[PDB]
């Protein structure tokens, strides 16, 4: 269901990383499979050729934490007005304090050790339940 | 521009915001609304320096880029008990324990 | 309008009522002081800064900075965040 439409109509786009993370752009191909593209360092931009009706999302390249693009989850290139590219402004969401604490704890503890932590079993499961593109495609469907 | 502050005395801490252009005295009015003590019974400090009433918060070094929502600037508060002012005293927060081995 | 949140070691944190209602657990404990017997002040101070950060940057196109968390407090903050549902 979530897949790019095969329009064959070019649309030039600027990916603009205004996050402090290294960004992984993901294209959803014509069968809905996520396809990763080259990463963008913090604060950098890339001018890229995409197509009308194509679907993109953006993740932290190291941890797969979710990012926003023009304030939402999904970016779809539109028709270019007077040869101007479309801006995709990539930013941090306001994470919940719980999700933000899980991110920091995951960045400090190897997965083999999550169980040694003195915390409730439901938090062990929250740590192990890493952010992942597949899981979010199931969610957004 | 908004500045984000923690106003602190003993074991009390107030989180509030104010304008860079607002005055020390206007911040004492805010404290008055919360702790019920008038401005004349209050002294405000930045570190060990007593702040003058007519100065703006910006002039006193509270700016929008240092007094941030996620890391607010500390303003010290002392009360006058009857005749004279107590000395500035801010009880520190508790100490985090040692990092566990796995961290 | 303000509410008082008190840490396990007796620190009193005074925050706007609407900021504290970020937490469903705090709304329920008020429905106006709340004592937290398990949350020490070095954690509760950070929870109050999160409320300020959340209210300031929710629904704003002005670029969003990372909410910082020292490694030393991360585990206790996680437990507190789980309890408070925020
Ligand atoms: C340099 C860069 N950094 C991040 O992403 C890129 C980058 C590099 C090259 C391209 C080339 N354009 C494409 O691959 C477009 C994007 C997407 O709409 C799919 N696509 C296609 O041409 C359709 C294909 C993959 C050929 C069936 C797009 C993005």
């Amino acid at each position: 269901v979530l897949r790019s439409v095969n329009s064959r109509e070019p649309s030039q786009v600027i990916f603009c990383n205004r996050s402090p993370r290294v960004v992984l752009p993901v294209w959803l191909n014509f069968d809905g499979e996520p396809q990763p593209y080259p990463t963008l360092p913090p604060g950098t931009g890339r001018r890229i050729h995409s197509y009308r009706g194509h679907l993109w999302l953006f993740r932290d390249a190291g941890t797969h934490d979710g990012l926003l693009v023009n304030q939402t989850e999904l970016f779809v290139p539109s028709l270019n007005v007077d040869g101007q590219p479309i801006f995709a402004n990539i930013t941090l969401p306001v994470y919940t304090l719980k999700e933000r604490c899980l991110q920091v704890v995951r960045s400090l503890v190897k997965p083999e050790n999550y169980r040694r932590l003195d915390i409730v079993r439901s938090l062990y499961e929250d740590l192990e339940d890493h952010p992942n593109v597949q899981k979010d495609l199931e969610r957004l469907t | 521009m908004d500045v984000f502050l923690m106003i602190r005395r003993h074991k009390t801490t107030i989180f509030t915001d104010a304008k860079e252009s607002s005055t020390v005295f206007e911040l004492k009015r805010i404290v008055e609304g919360i702790l019920k003590r008038p401005p004349d019974e209050q002294r405000l400090y930045k570190d060990d320096q007593l702040l003058d009433d007519g100065k703006t918060l910006g002039e006193c070094g509270f700016t929008s880029q240092t007094a941030r929502p996620q890391a607010p600037a500390t303003v010290g508060l002392a009360f006058r008990a009857d005749d004279t002012f107590e000395a500035l005293c801010i009880e520190p927060f508790s100490s985090p324990p040692e990092l566990p081995d796995v961290m | 309008m303000y509410v008082k949140l008190i840490s396990s070691d007796g620190h009193e944190f005074i925050v706007k009522r609407e900021h504290a209602l970020t937490s469903g657990t705090i709304k329920a404990m008020l429905s106006n002081e709340v004592n937290f017997r398990e949350i020490p002040s070095h954690v509760l101070s950070k929870v109050c800064m999160y409320f300020t950060y959340k209210v300031r940057y929710t629904n704003s196109s002005t670029e969003i900075p990372e909410f910082p968390i020292a490694p030393e407090i991360a585990l206790e903050l996680l437990m507190a965040a789980n309890f408070l549902d925020c």
